[PDB]
């Protein structure tokens, strides 16, 4: 309606700020190499075909 | 079967179309061809009387 | 008067695989200075 600018940037910048905040909180709090390749991780054996 | 050099009933003829297309959809729009528009910003507008 | 919000613009959507969809959208609105300024007449039977 004859407006001077109406874009999603208002929400995208908020999302970027929230992502930076989440990155700050996540690198330190409780994530410790989740057991995705556990059970002798050294035994990947060409990408853990399991 | 054919023995008189007939060319009208041969197999493998072309089509020979008109090369153009017709359309009669009227788009006169008298009520729109008259006084134009006024751009807005929002979906709802209002006026006083 | 005709209040317009966004002029008619061509737009593309997802492919979906060999579909090649296309879309056209237009936002318009009507306006009138005063209701009692212009009149209307509905046809009907006679006597």
């Amino acid at each position: 309606n004859y407006g001077r600018g109406r874009e999603l940037m208002y929400q995208l910048e908020k999302k970027g700020k929230e992502i930076k905040r989440d990155l700050e909180k996540i690198l330190l709090s409780g994530q410790a190499r989740t057991d995705v390749l556990a059970d002798q991780y050294l035994t990947n054996s060409a990408a853990d075909p399991a | 079967n054919p023995t008189l050099f007939v060319s009208y009933d041969q197999n493998g003829k072309k089509l020979s179309f008109a090369n153009w297309i017709s359309v009669l959809s009227p788009q006169d729009t008298p009520f729109v061809s008259m006084t134009g528009k006024e751009s807005i910003n929002q979906t709802i507008f209002s006026w006083q009387t | 008067t005709q209040m317009v919000l966004r002029a008619p613009k061509r737009t593309e959507l997802a492919k979906d695989g060999s579909y090649e969809k296309w879309m056209i959208e237009m936002e318009v609105g009507l306006r009138h200075r005063n209701p009692y300024a212009s009149g209307v007449l509905f046809t009907a039977a006679g006597k």
